[PDB]
């Protein structure tokens, strides 16, 4: 098995528009997520609240819907709670927090789209593990 | 003098390595299973055996590599390379693990080789066979481990692979499954175990600290010489010490070797006699009227009730990867957990 | 003068059993442990180590035998709290909460450094060489390490090891499965030290019981040809050095006795302090290598090694263990 | 002692580097092109990082016949590894 | 020239030990190796400063020198954050310059210098059971280390001051000006308990009593400096110790093993010297974080935390410790006695108020509980984060792990260093440090036991 | 009966480390 | 003087010329990419 253009395309957006990440964009999506997700979304779970992961249907059943690269950016810059009807960026890492949240201070739009390929490609990579804790380690 | 006369002569020749009678079983069979081994670890998958990669070409490292065991189909087989299951396919019978059999059944013989050396070279030089009978407790081990135990149980699978984490995981699926830390002969050969080592090191630190002044260093180990009459430290002083210090003390040096001799021995049959006992799967796993005060009583709780629990949580969390030939499919909410965690 | 006569007794050589200062320390903190061990062993309540109102019974009186019996550590909501008899409002009170476990443990870890100590005092008294105490500090590490050390680390003598054979059990595959114990290094330069002891022992005593000078007949017993405090050697080292150096080669034979001896001490003690410091080390969290979906295939699927089954193991271990303790995802001590 | 020259006298002249300055570098490349080219791969049967799994697949391929595991293992590296 | 076995008596190994009786060559190997530890930290500085993320926390980037040097206020601002990162390299920059003066002066002393310096001067030249010339050195060391404590003091009070986590605002670089000089205030950390609750000395809290200590323990070196340089031992002095090189060396070596494992528990346990801010939160307070980040999303989401009940039937969040202070619950039961500026608002007479945790938790609160709760000082020894069953993808052991359990093996080891020098000392002084006299055996002298 | 025997067991382990300790043979120098 | 080839020559050489085989083939190893 190898990592093919139809493993790295996911959908751009919510309409049906799709996008066919590089190996290059994949590699610095995963570097990116473990510099600045992975110590609280390590394996697609949330630790600081395990009700929610990042698994593809969870994040299609979000408000607004976040299952392609729009509605993650989206997340990155303006994130809500799970309804959409709170928005928790004094809590959560995003690009309006960067002061407080350091990590996100030098983080470009294409690094946004890297981290959010990075999120849409790993559940087609390893199946129920991704989100799915330590029942599947 | 006869071509066998001639042979004996030149095998028993004095030379840096010694080759003997016994070298012909030896050097073979050990030199085929050490690189039997290190093949294996370097370039020899378990994919098909296991599902595992175990070797350095596929990224392992020291602790993670193993030449890991023939597949549970294949039973108690031998696994001749010009066997029914391989047929001479040097490839395919490295994919089904008969580097496995080859390395039990090269160390078996090797290990053989290495005693019959023993007394060989006793017999030579002339000493009592004392090593040979000493080197029969890890024979002992090898053979109830790697041979009697996966005889008793299915097939070759559920035998030690070659590997450190290999060798770990049989750890962890003896405490698992066998409950070996409550067994009796486990503790016993435990008890040489640590007893030899500790043997070892009170000996060692004795002698050392007991030394008569032989030179004016004081670096004191150019003060020996090989061939003196004397004894190198006092044993009445360490005698006198002990003594004083722990209540019972040596006072014959050919006991207190002979016993250095007999604590891990001893320690190592006893543990073997054990590994036989699982082999049968006879566990000393439970006790029965623990378990009955515990099923009608539920406020009655020992470790020994919580070491139960954990054997429950290994057994489960462990037995689909572990056996993969049963095709186990635990779903989530039968694998018992606690609250939270 | 009375004070130099109480110290010419301390100091005697010929006392049966040596005391000296660091004896009469030693004494009656040993003294005062055994007691109490085998006073809780056989009859103390059951106790609450968790904290959590779970009693575990631990002395033979309430349904153990020697296998499982323990004396159990103390509670998990008195942590690192010092816990004396006055400290609890009653004994029954200070029995609930496992007050016997850090009697025992201070006054055991107080007498067996005072018995290094001793070591040592006896070795200047007799003229000996000093480092009997040395070889002796490796189990005494040992212990410090499982019974404060640890508890230091996790902020609990609740989780430092049961004074009993299951309990030690549990202090095990708790420890493998919190820490992967088996997968450090520390530990395992520990396991090498106790199968090279183990080993060397055998050979040490093997090679000088095949090496002994012929003095009885075959009617007596081989140990009687060797007197108590006599002069000469009674095994031949050049014939025990002939056949080691025969059995692998010469030059991995000793044929200094003092060399041998001292390898006979170092290797089994410095193989025990690094498994000593490997369980403290671990007490501050610093774990065992962690190998799980370290072999990535060129897709991305995690190829399973022998450390992930480890893995699998140590995940049931961790699932289960202390099963209604826990309220939050993470097991942070 | 026992009628060989010893290591320390070997290993020490010129004569054994003249040799050994060949022969070990040659050993080195020897097992270097040994795993480059890939020959370990088809000696000894060991899967490639894109041969575990076919592109789709999640399963393992086991072998659960005694007498035809290598039929069983040809049958899987047929369906493209 | 005492270069071998034969002359010197002592084998390769022991090498050092032919040292004992050379003063020069023993001065040069003592300067040579403080060479050594200048350059590791100024090495060392400029290798964590070079790989060095201003925007990352210092304690996921496997700092250990740059978070001393921030504790001292230098090259941060408010929060722990770096305003400057010169500082760092300056430090680093003129400790490789003295290394190399330092390895210079060695090196001299050791190859090139005379091998005892008892002929060109009397100052220089010692004997090690001269116990005058050894007070002499030894209040002269005790004065170099007081104006090093008055130099904290000064840096503390005149040239910056020091970085304050408990600060008011959220911690920041604060001057000193109020040392507490009360000697028992002082004095009554020395004679607190160890155990749970008191800590004894790691339980200082706060900057003004650190100030204060180290302006004690500044005038108490320089004077007990000047008492050994104007005194020499008494009878008693001279009657219980061993007077010679080997037995000075296992005194010093006991001293810092006990200083290793004190040490090894002020890093785990406490977080005014040692700011999570740099580095990280100690195992209490990632446990307390991790019960303080639950309890905060369940009250989020309705649940009354007050009147939740775990499965054991304590609470599930609060509960009260054996004294009734009103603690978190579960496991972290343990951590009751942690104190940290971040949970410090919510805890009223009685404990952790209600009140307070119902309407008063700011959101930094909360950030810095699922920071804490999630950077807590578990690795591996590859360092991977997390609890042993974790997977690889977060690379992090906290400094505070590195610290406790390097220094912890380093205090054990020098304990049994300790142990093997003193028995020697005390063996060679006595005179049968090579072993026993065959015609003068003592326990042959001696009656028999039965 | 069962704790009786491992308490009687025990006592006899006792009293035989009493007995080895100060009535054992006297190890005399030849 | 001393003969070249013996059976410490042998033991030597076949422990020694698949180690630095091995060495080799490990070394080449640590430079694969998946
Ligand atoms: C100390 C001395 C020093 C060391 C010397 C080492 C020398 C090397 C020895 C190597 C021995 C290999 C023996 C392999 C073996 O045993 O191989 C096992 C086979 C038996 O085969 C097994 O037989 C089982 C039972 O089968 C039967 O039952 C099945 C279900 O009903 C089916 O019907 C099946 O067809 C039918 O045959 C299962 O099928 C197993 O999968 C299959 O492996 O016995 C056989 O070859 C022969 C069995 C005769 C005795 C040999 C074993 C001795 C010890 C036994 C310990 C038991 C505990
Ligand atoms: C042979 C082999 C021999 C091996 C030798 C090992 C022996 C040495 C072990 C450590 C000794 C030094 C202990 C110490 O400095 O002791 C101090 C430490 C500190 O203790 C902890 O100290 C803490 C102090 O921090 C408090 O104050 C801090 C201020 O920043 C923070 O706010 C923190 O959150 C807050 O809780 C708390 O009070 C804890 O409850 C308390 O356990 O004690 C502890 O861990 C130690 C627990 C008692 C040990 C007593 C044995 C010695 C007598
Ligand atoms: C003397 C040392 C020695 C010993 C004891 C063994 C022992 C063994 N080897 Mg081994 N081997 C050795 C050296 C040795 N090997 C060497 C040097 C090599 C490298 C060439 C190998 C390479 C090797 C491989 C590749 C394999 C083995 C295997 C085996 C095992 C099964 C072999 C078998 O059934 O044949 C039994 C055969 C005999 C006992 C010979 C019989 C001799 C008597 C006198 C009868 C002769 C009859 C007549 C004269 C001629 C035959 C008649 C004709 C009609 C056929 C067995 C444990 C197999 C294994 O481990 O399986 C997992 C395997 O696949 N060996
Ligand atoms: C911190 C480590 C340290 C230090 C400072 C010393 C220092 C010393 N050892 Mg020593 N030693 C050490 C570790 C150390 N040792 C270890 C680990 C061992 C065990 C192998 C030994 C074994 C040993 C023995 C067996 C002996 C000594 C002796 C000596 C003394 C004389 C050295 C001499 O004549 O060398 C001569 C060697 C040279 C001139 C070679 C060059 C060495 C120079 C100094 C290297 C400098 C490199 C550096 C980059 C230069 C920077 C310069 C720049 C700053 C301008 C000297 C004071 C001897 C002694 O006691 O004297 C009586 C002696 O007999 N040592
Ligand atoms: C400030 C501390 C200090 C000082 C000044 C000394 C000084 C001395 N010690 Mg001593 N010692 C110390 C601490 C210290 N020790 C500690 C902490 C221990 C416990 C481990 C010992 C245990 C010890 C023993 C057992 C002996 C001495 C001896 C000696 C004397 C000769 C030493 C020599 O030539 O070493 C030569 C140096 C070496 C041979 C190198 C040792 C290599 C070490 C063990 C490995 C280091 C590993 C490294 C840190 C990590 C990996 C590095 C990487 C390269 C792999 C000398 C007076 C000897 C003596 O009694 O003489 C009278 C002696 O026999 N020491
Ligand atoms: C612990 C350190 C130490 C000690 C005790 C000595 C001791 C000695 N050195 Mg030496 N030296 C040292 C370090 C040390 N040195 C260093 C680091 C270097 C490298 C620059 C040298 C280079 C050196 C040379 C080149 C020579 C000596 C000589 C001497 C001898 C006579 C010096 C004299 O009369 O000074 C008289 C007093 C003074 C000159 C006053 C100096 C005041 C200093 C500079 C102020 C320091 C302030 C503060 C205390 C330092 C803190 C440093 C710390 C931050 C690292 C004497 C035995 C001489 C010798 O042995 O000839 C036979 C000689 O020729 N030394
Ligand atoms: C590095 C520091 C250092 C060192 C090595 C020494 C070394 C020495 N001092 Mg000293 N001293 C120092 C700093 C130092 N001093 C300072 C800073 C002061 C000023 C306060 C003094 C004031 C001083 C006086 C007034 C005297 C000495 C004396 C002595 C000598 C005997 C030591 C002795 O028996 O005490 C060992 C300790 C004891 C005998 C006390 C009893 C032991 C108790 C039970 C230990 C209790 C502590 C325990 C470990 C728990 C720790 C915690 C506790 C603090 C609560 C010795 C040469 C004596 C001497 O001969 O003067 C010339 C003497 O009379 N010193
Ligand atoms: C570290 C300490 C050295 C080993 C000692 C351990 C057992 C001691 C307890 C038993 C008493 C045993 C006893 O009484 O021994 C005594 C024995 C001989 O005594 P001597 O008086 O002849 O020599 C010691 C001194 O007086 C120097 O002359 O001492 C030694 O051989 C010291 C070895 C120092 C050699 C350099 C130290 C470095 C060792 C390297 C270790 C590498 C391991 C790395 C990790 C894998
Ligand atoms: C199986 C087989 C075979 C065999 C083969 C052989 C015999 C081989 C060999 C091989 C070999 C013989 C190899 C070798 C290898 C080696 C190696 C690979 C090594 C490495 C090493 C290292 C890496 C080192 C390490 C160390 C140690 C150990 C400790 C510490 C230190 C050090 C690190 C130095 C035959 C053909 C018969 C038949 C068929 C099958
Ligand atoms: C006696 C002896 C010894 C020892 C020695 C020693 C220990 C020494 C020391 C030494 C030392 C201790 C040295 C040091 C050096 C240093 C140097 C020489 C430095 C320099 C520096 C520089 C050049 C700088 C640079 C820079 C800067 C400015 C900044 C940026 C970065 C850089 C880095 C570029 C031994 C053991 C061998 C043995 C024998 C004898
Ligand atoms: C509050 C504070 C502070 C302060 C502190 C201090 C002020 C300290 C001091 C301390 C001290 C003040 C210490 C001392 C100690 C002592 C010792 C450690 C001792 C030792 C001793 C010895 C060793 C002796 C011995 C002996 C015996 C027992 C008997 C007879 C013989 C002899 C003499 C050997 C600081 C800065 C941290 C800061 C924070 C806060
Ligand atoms: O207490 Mn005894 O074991 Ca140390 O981790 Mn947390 O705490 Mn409990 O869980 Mn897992
Ligand atoms: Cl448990
Ligand atoms: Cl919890
Ligand atoms: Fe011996």
């Amino acid at each position: 098995a190898e990592l093919t253009p139809e493993v790295l395309t996911v959908p751009l957006n919510s309409e049906g528009k799709t996008i066919t990440l590089t190996e290059k964009q994949y590699l610095e999506g995963k570097r990116l997520f473990q510099y600045a997700c992975a110590s609280c979304h390590v394996g697609g779970i949330t630790k600081t609240n395990p009700s929610l992961d990042l698994r593809t249907e969870t994040l299609a059943l979000a408000t607004p819907p976040r299952d392609n690269i729009e509605g993650l950016v989206d997340y990155m810059k303006n994130p809500t709670t799970y309804d959409g009807e709170q928005e928790i960026a004094e809590v959560h890492p995003s690009l309006r927090s960067a002061d407080i949240f350091p990590k996100m201070r030098n983080l470009t739009e294409k690094d946004l789209v890297a981290i959010a390929g990075h999120i849409l490609v790993e559940p087609k990579i390893l199946g129920d593990k991704w989100g799915g804790g330590k029942v599947y380690y | 003098r006869g071509w066998f006369d001639i042979l004996d002569d030149w095998l028993k020749r004095d030379r840096f390595v010694f080759v003997g009678w016994s070298g012909i079983l030896l050097f073979p069979c050990a030199y085929l299973a050490l690189g039997g081994w290190l093949t294996g670890t370097t370039f020899v998958t378990s994919w098909y055996t296991h599902g595992l990669a175990s070797s350095y070409l596929e990224g392992c490292n020291f602790l993670t590599v193993a030449v890991s065991t023939p597949a549970n189909s294949m039973g108690h087989s031998l696994l001749l390379l010009w066997g029914p299951e391989a047929q001479g396919d040097f490839t395919r019978w490295c994919q089904l693990g008969g580097l496995w059999t080859f390395i039990a059944l090269h160390g078996a013989f090797g290990l053989i080789g290495f005693m019959l050396r023993q007394f060989e070279i006793a017999r030579l030089v002339g000493v009592r066979p004392y090593n040979a009978i000493a080197f029969s407790a890890p024979i002992a081990v090898f053979v109830s481990v790697f041979l009697i135990y996966p005889l008793g149980q299915s097939s070759w699978f559920f035998a030690p692979s070659f590997g450190v984490a290999a060798i770990f995981r049989f750890l962890l699926f003896f405490q698992g499954f066998h409950n070996w830390t409550l067994n009796p002969f486990h503790m016993m050969g435990v008890a040489g175990v640590l007893g030899g080592a500790l043997l070892c090191a009170i000996h060692g630190a004795t002698v050392e600290n007991t030394l008569f002044q032989d030179g004016e260093g004081a670096s004191t180990f150019r003060a020996f010489n090989p061939t003196q009459a004397e004894e190198t430290y006092s044993m009445v002083t360490a005698n006198r010490f002990w003594s004083q210090i722990f209540g019972i003390a040596f006072s014959n040096k050919r006991w207190l070797h002979f016993f250095m001799l007999f604590v891990p021995v001893t320690g190592l049959w006893m543990s073997a006699i054990g590994v036989v006992g699982l082999a049968l799967n006879l566990r000393s796993y439970d006790f029965i009227s623990q378990e009955i005060r515990a099923a009608e009583d539920p406020e009655f709780e020992t470790f020994y009730t919580k070491n139960l629990l954990l054997n429950e949580g290994i057994r489960a969390w462990m037995a689909p990867q572990d056996q993969p030939h049963e095709n186990f499919v635990f779903p989530e909410e039968v694998l018992p957990r606690g609250n939270a965690l | 003068n009375l004070w130099e006569r109480f110290c010419n007794w301390v100091t005697s050589t010929d006392n049966r059993l040596y005391v000296g200062w660091f004896g009469v320390i030693m004494i009656p903190t040993l003294l005062a442990a055994t007691i109490c061990f085998v006073i809780a062993f056989i009859a103390a309540p059951p106790v609450d180590i968790d904290g959590i109102r779970e009693p575990v019974s631990g002395s033979l009186l309430y349904g153990n035998n020697i296998i499982t019996g323990a004396v159990v550590p103390s509670s998990n909501a008195i942590g690192l709290h010092f816990y004396p008899i006055w400290e609890a409002a009653s004994l029954d009170e200070w029995l609930y909460n496992g007050g016997p476990y850090q009697l025992i443990i201070f006054h055991f870890l107080l007498g067996a450094s005072c018995y290094m100590g001793r070591q040592w005092e006896l070795s200047y008294r007799l003229g000996m060489r000093p480092w009997i105490c040395v070889a002796y500090s490796a189990p005494l590490a040992s212990a410090f390490a499982v019974f404060l050390i640890y508890p230091i680390g996790q902020g609990s003598f609740s989780d430092g090891m049961p004074l009993g054979i299951s309990g030690t059990f549990n202090f095990m595959i708790v420890f493998q499965a919190e820490h992967n114990i088996l997968m450090h290094p520390f530990h395992q330069l520990g396991v090498a030290g106790v199968f090279g002891g183990a080993l060397f022992c055998a050979m040490h005593g093997s090679l000088v019981t095949s090496s002994l000078i012929r003095e009885t007949t075959e009617t007596e017993s081989a140990n009687y040809g060797y007197k108590f405090g006599q002069e000469e050697e009674t095994y031949n080292i050049v014939a025990a050095h002939g056949y080691f150096g025969r059995l692998i080669f010469q030059y991995a034979s000793f044929n200094n006795s003092r060399s041998l001896h001292f390898f006979l001490a170092a290797w089994p003690v410095v193989g025990v302090w690094f498994t000593a410091l490997g369980i403290s080390t671990m007490a501050f969290n610093l774990n065992g290598f962690n190998f799980n979906h370290s072999v990535i295939d060129a897709k991305g699927n995690v190829i399973n090694t022998w450390a992930d089954i480890i893995n699998r193991a140590n995940l049931g271990m961790e699932v289960m263990h202390e099963r209604n303790a826990h309220n939050f995802p993470l097991d942070l001590a | 002692t026992t009628g060989e020259r010893p290591f320390s006298d070997i290993i020490t002249s010129v004569r054994y580097w003249v040799i050994h300055s060949i022969t070990i570098p040659a050993l080195f490349i020897a097992g270097w092109l040994f795993v480059s080219t890939g020959l370990a791969y088809d000696v000894f049967g060991t899967p490639r990082p894109d041969s575990y799994y076919a592109q789709e697949q999640r399963s393992i391929p086991l072998v659960t016949d005694r007498f035809e595991a290598k039929q069983q293992v040809e049958t899987f590296l047929e369906q493209l590894k | 020239t005492n270069r071998d076995q034969e002359s010197s008596g002592f084998a390769w190994w022991a090498g050092n030990a032919r040292l004992i009786n050379l003063s020069g060559k023993l001065l040069g190997a003592h300067v040579a190796h403080a060479g050594l530890i200048v350059f590791w930290a100024g090495a060392m500085t400029l290798f964590e400063l070079a790989h060095f993320i201003p925007e990352k926390p210092m304690y996921e980037q496997g700092l250990i020198l740059i978070p001393h040097i921030a504790t001292l206020g230098w090259g941060v601002g408010p929060g722990g954050e770096v305003v400057d990162t010169f500082p760092f390299f300056v430090v680093g920059v003129v400790h490789l310059i003295s290394s190399a003066v330092l390895g210079f002066g060695g090196v001299y002393h050791a190859i090139r210098g005379p091998e005892t310096l008892e002929e060109y001067s009397s100052f220089f030249g010692y004997d090690w059971k001269d116990k005058n010339k050894m007070t002499t050195i030894l209040g002269f060391h005790l004065i170099v280390l007081g104006i090093g404590a008055l130099l904290l003091v000064a840096k503390a009070m005149f040239f910056g001051g020091l970085y304050d986590t408990w600060a008011p605002g959220g911690g920041d670089v604060r001057v000193i000006t109020n040392p507490t000089l009360d000697p028992r205030v002082i004095f009554g950390y020395l004679l607190k308990s160890p155990f749970g609750g008191e800590g004894w000395i790691v339980s200082v809290n706060n900057l003004e009593d650190v100030v204060g200590g180290h302006i004690w323990i500044g005038l108490i070196c320089i004077a007990g400096g000047i008492w050994h340089i104007l005194t020499t031992p008494f009878g008693w002095a001279r009657r219980a110790f061993i007077w010679s090189g080997e037995a000075y060396l296992s005194y010093s070596l006991g001293a810092l093993s006990m200083m290793g494992f004190i040490a090894t528990c002020f890093v785990w346990f406490n977080n005014t010297v040692y700011p999570s801010e740099f580095y990280g939160p100690t195992g209490p307070e990632a446990s307390q974080a991790q019960a303080m980040t639950f309890l905060i999303r369940d009250q989020k989401l309705g649940a009354n935390v007050g009147s939740a009940q775990g499965p054991t039937g304590l609470g599930k969040y609060l509960m009260r410790s054996p004294t009734g202070e009103i603690i978190f619950g579960g496991e972290t039961m343990r951590f009751w006695d942690f104190r940290g500026p971040w949970l410090e608002p919510l805890r009223g007479p009685n404990g952790l108020d209600l009140n307070k945790i119902k309407n008063d938790i700011q959101p930094w609160q909360e950030r810095r509980a699922a920071e804490y709760m999630t950077h807590a000082p578990l690795g591996s020894l590859n360092s991977v984060g997390g609890v042993a069953t974790e997977i690889n993808s977060v690379n992090f052991v906290s400094p505070r792990s590195w610290l406790a359990t390097s220094h912890f093996v380093l205090a054990f080891f020098f304990l049994v260093g300790h142990l093997w020098h003193a028995g020697r000392a005390r063996a060679a002084a006595a005179g049968f440090e090579k072993g026993i006299d065959r015609e003068s055996e003592p326990v042959l002298s001696m009656p028999s036991l039965d | 009966m069962e704790t009786i025997t491992y308490v009687f067991i025990f006592a006899c382990i006792i009293a035989l480390f009493f007995f080895a300790i100060f009535f054992r043979e006297p190890p005399r120098i030849t | 003087s001393y003969p070249i080839f013996t059976v410490r020559w042998v033991a030597v050489h076949t422990l020694a010329v698949p180690t630095i085989f091995f060495l080799g083939a490990i070394a080449a190893m640590q430079f694969i990419q998946r």
